[PDB]
RNA sequence: CGGCUACCCACCCGACCCGUCUUGAAACACGGACCAAGGAGUCUAACACGUGCGCGAGUCGGGGGCUCGCACGAAAGCCGC
RNA sequence: GAGGGCGUGAAACCGUUAAGAGGUAAACGGGUGGGGUCCGCGCAGUCCGCCCGGAGGAUUCAACCCGGCGGCGGGUCCGG
């Protein structure tokens, strides 16, 4: 959420959850263990101020200073789609699958 | 990004038994038990799985949509069959392969509910 | 990280990694750098050349702070200004050409690169060498000089 | 009681963390291989009103 | 870069008019590496000096 | 009788012996584990004959029958229902075993379950009223 | 007993990447592949500069993979850089062509799009040119890399040319017995 | 979830105040729950225990429907003794039992000045 | 009826008591009566090199300031005139 | 089988019972044999699962269409 008005003493003795404010994120409240993907609920101001707090690839972020979002390595990356479509298998060599085991 | 996820999630995920051998996936929409790129349940855009009905009474089976991810309160459509084993035997195997959803995994479909309605019928 | 570490792998193992023969005790040749003279010449002489002895005036209370020169390239010398005043300047405008200061950069003195494009400018240092004064004068800009 | 026990991370890679946590929130077969029950849940990035 | 729309659901559990599309963080690239490294080194940072 | 699972050969073993440490029989100070020696003078290192056998590489068993039971199932060890229910697909090579600190309560329900799904169980009928 | 020769045959070779990067394993998934269904030995080059480490990746500079695209019948040429680019500071003008590489920092890909160029990633370049026909494989200078001028056969002796390691370079830190004549000999 | 920086979570700290508090404070650790119908008439959960009251015990080995007088409380023992409950030893001496008072019902009470202050109290308080 | 087993016994052959200094150990070389618990390459600074990550001719907030006094907050977040 | 230094009670060691053994001090490794405790197996009656040809009843699909929902796959990129 953001501009906190209250919710934290709503939500606070609810047990196992978590209230964690937009404009102050953790790493030990969004991926608690280590582990990537907490489940999470947003608010509408918050929602929209994401996009405003870190930017686009197009645009920098304007809250933060010198910061823009990362470098992607691989644009689209299903690999079977990459392997199915045809412009790789117009160049390949052959299914060669003859086992060709010990001979006595 | 089916295979940025088997990528995360192929160690260190959920789920996962590994227990004095072999790790068995035991995800909650699976074919078979093994931890695989294949038979996999959470991760693909298309998905078969079978289960037993609550009612004690069929086999469910539980297809993913392909219409929407991001929305798993209508991502899975399910069917309930109850029939004499044979018609559902050969109504799955109409479904997996008269239809272009997932031509692969016929026979993890059709072993999983021979075994579990021979399971269910003492 | 023990548990990376070298030393619980190398448990069970009676002398640890040093050997039984040699026997690592507390300090064997001496301490520090003891022998630089005497006996880890060989180590000394062929791999720090030059270590003993005076060479040079001595020069009491030095300030790092007289001698305060940085330098600055003329490859450097345009990223200085916003590219935007090169392109307008070097966009056949008339006679004029931009003054470039790199005293307001930070920069004192400079120095003769290579590759100075032929679009003239006007630049203000403290010193010069004459290397890039003959680049400027080259490439038709003028040398300035400030205090 | 001199242990190094703090350590410093630079603050492009302490953002870098925030952003691929967040990214990585969005996938559904991702956040149920953690361990989280969205199976009867609507949509994954959930968003409410601002009257709560 | 696919940014889709999410409808905003009311307080009932309803999805309202309202939608807000989704902003780029949700598409940024996920590292397991470094969310791991840097939550490592962030547990190094929650701890005192202890027992000695 | 029970289940008799897919074709499993004649396992051989290679030695059935679990190697015994080295002036063990000395002792009590040494408990039955192998480490392997590695005095400087020691006669098992040196390998001379009519010592013991050090472990290595050799004895290793092989990979079709690794971890075979002599009923012909490889064993796993199991709590509860869901991770019984896990070996609903392979229950012909892969028996179920009932972890120690499983009550009989609960033990008895999950062999009822496995005894509905087939599926092997090694101790079947321990703890019982 | 068998061999009188001895044992090293085991090469040392980097067989997996040892980076644990996601995104590097499904290039290294995709191009070991492409090197064993295509038989083009560009794709053997660019699978073992995948599996290469983080130094001898080393960054290319704008400068450079301009001049080595302005040598004769490379314009059409797509110049392929495994490895990163560097935006340089020195050149001013960059004409149009077409990069694919690993991480372009920002300010190299913003002026390779003012000049108007289009960029790639290996996916993209897995997508049109499979044998990698019309590519020019760059590398980036190996030996310019700080460290390399530490090395030699000593740091002093038959004049050496190899940097000694020192604190600070000014006077009285390494600079009197043997590195002139008139204290004891020199070199 | 605790928000003061004077009062323990310490484990420690609290079984030592809890074992080694004056009779003051044993007196408010010794207090006993009243029976519904009670708390309905006087609007009040819990009070401290005396010497005079009516008392029922809720759980033990001696349960149910015994109202009973409480005859003494040892506070260092945190244990009352109720006039009903009972054991023989081996000898056939009777010697009464230790109940503590959570597990103790409370009846009736006994009246007077300080009980009606301290009852006005709590209903005040309650509101 | 089948059964390996750290059960016991019989028999044939091999079979010297371990640890370390040592060119040489079964040594008429030293230490060890037996058993349980404790018991030894840690930490900091500095440097060099290899490795992984981010940014890239830049990079780094490690010192401060900024946020309401909230367990986890001695955290995390932001500064860029 | 918690009896006032009293939870759990290991080893060295000792007593007793049960089994076996005894001239090259005892102990060990390889190989077997004999006995014992105990496990499994049902003890010349133990194999199972599928298909096909035969002897019974009891049900209702299916083949065919109607009705309905949901999903697959493509097209005018129609409608946006
Ligand atoms: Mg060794
Ligand atoms: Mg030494
Ligand atoms: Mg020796
Ligand atoms: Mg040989
Ligand atoms: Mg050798
Ligand atoms: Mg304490
Ligand atoms: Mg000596
Ligand atoms: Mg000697
Ligand atoms: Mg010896
Ligand atoms: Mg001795
Ligand atoms: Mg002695
Ligand atoms: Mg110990
Ligand atoms: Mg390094
Ligand atoms: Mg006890
Ligand atoms: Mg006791
Ligand atoms: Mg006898």
């Amino acid at each position: 959420y953001n501009e906190d008005n209250g919710i934290i003493k709503a939500f606070r003795n609810i047990p196992g959850i978590t209230l964690l404010n937009v404009s102050k994120l953790n790493i030990l409240k969004l991926a608690p263990g280590g582990h990537v993907g907490r489940f999470c609920i947003w608010t509408e101001s918050a929602f929209r101020k994401l996009d405003e707090l870190y930017g686009t690839w197009r645009k920098a972020a304007s809250l933060k200073s010198n910061y823009n979002l990362p470098m992607h390595k691989m644009i689209n990356t299903d690999l079977s789609r990459i392997l199915k479509s045809p412009e790789i298998q117009r160049a390949l060599r052959a299914p060669r699958k003859k086992i060709h085991r010990r001979v006595l | 990004s089916a295979h940025l996820q088997w990528m995360v999630v192929r160690n260190c995920s959920s789920f996962l038994i590994k227990r004095n051998k072999q790790t068995y996936s035991t995800e909650p929409n699976n074919l078979k038990a093994r931890n695989s790129f294949r038979y996999n349940g959470l991760i693909h855009r298309k998905t078969v799985g079978v289960e037993p009905a609550a009612d004690g009474k069929g086999v469910v089976v539980v297809i993913k949509r392909r219409s929407g991810q991001r929305k798993p309160a209508t991502s899975y459509v399910r069917t309930t069959i109850n029939k004499n084993a044979r018609a559902t035997l050969s109504s799955i195997r109409h479904m997996i392969r008269k239809n272009k959803y997932r031509p692969d995994l016929r026979m993890a479909a059709i072993r999983r509910a021979s075994a579990i309605l021979r399971s269910q019928k003492p | 990280p023990s548990r990376l570490r070298k030393t619980r792998k190398l448990r069970g193992h009676v002398s640890h990694g040093h050997g039984r023969i040699g026997k690592h005790r507390k300090h064997p040749g001496g301490r520090g750098n003891a022998g630089g003279l005497h006996h880890h010449r060989i180590n000394f002489d062929k791999y720090h050349p030059g270590y003993f002895g005076k060479v040079g005036m001595k020069h009491y209370h030095l300030k790092r702070n007289q001698s305060f020169c940085p330098t600055v390239n003329l490859d450097k010398l345009w990223t200085l200004v916003s590219e935007q005043t090169r392109v307008n300047a070097a966009k056949n405008k008339t006679g004029a050409a931009p003054i470039i200061d790199v005293v307001r950069s930070g920069y004192y003195k400079v120095l003769g690169k290579g590759k100075l494009p032929k679009q003239p400018v006007i630049v203000k240092a403290k010193f010069f060498s004459r290397r890039a004064e003959e680049k400027i004068k080259s490439v038709g800009g003028a040398c300035v000089l400030v205090a | 009681t001199w242990r190094r026990w703090h350590r410093r991370v630079n603050t492009t890679q302490k953002r870098y963390a925030i952003c691929s946590a967040l990214a990585a929130s969005a996938l559904p077969a991702l956040v149920m291989s953690k361990g989280h029950r969205i199976e009867e849940v609507p949509e994954l990035p959930l968003v409410v009103e601002d009257k709560v | 870069c696919a940014r889709p729309l999410i409808s905003v659901y009311s307080e009932k559990g309803e999805s309202s008019g309202k939608n807000v599309t989704l902003p780029a963080v949700f598409k940024a690239p996920i590292r397991p590496d470094i969310v791991n490294f840097v939550h490592t080194n962030l547990r190094k940072n929650n701890r005192q000096p202890y027992a000695v | 009788a029970a289940l008799r699972p897919l074709v499993k050969p004649k396992i051989v073993k290679k030695r059935t012996k679990k190697f015994i440490r080295h002036q063990s029989d000395r002792y009590v100070k040494i408990k039955r584990n192998w480490r392997k020696p590695r005095g400087i003078d020691n006669r098992v290192r040196r390998r001379f004959k009519g010592q013991i056998l050090m472990p290595n590489i050799g004895y290793g068993s092989n990979k079709k029958t690794k971890h075979m039971l002599p009923s012909g199932f490889r064993k796993f060890l199991v709590h509860n229902v869901k991770e019984l229910e896990v070996l609903l697909m392979c229950n012909k090579s892969y028996c179920a075993e009932i972890a120690h600190n499983v009550s009989s309560k609960n033990r008895k329900a999950i062999v009822e379950r496995a005894a509905q799904l087939a599926i092997r169980v090694t101790n079947p009928n321990a703890r019982l009223r | 007993g068998v061999d009188i020769r001895h044992n090293k045959d085991r090469k040392v070779r980097r067989k997996e990447p040892k980076s644990q990067d996601i995104y590097l394993r499904l290039l290294v998934k995709l191009y070991r592949f492409l090197a064993r269904r295509t038989n083009s030995t560009f794709n053997q080059v660019v699978l073992k500069r995948l599996f290469m480490s983080r130094t001898n990746r080393p960054p290319l500079s704008l400068s450079r993979m301009i001049r080595k695209m302005k040598l004769p019948g490379r314009e059409n040429k797509t110049a392929v850089v495994v490895g990163t680019i560097t935006d340089d500071v020195r050149v001013q003008e960059v004409p149009k062509l077409k990069v694919c590489a690993l991480r372009v920092t920002s300010r190299a890909r913003s002026r390779i799009l003012r000049a108007g160029g289009k960029i790639l990633t290996f996916d993209q370049l897995a997508l049109d040119s499979p044998k990698g026909c019309g590519t020019v494989l760059l590398s980036g200078p190996r030996k310019g890399r700080e460290v390399y001028r530490h090395f030699g056969k000593a740091p002093g002796t038959p004049h050496s040319h190899t940097k000694p390691y020192v604190r600070s370079k000014g006077r009285k830190f390494e600079r009197a017995r043997g590195r002139r004549a008139s204290r004891g000999y020199k070199n | 979830m605790k928000f003061n920086p004077f009062v323990t979570s310490d484990r420690s700290k609290n079984r030592k105040r809890h074992f080694n508090a004056p009779s003051h404070i044993r007196r408010k650790i010794m207090s006993s729950p009243l029976s519904k119908e009670l708390r309905q008439k006087y609007n009040v959960r819990s009070m401290p225990i005396r010497k005079d009251d009516e008392v029922q015990v809720v759980r033990g080995h001696y349960k149910g429907q015994q109202i009973g007088k409480v005859v003494q409380v040892y506070r260092k023992k945190y244990v009352i003794y109720i006039e009903r409950v009972q054991r023989e030893k081996a000898n056939g001496t009777t010697v009464h039992v230790g109940i503590h008072p959570s597990k103790v019902v409370i009846t009736r009470l006994k009246l007077d000045k300080d009980r009606k202050k301290i009852l006005e109290r709590k209903a005040k308080s309650r509101q």
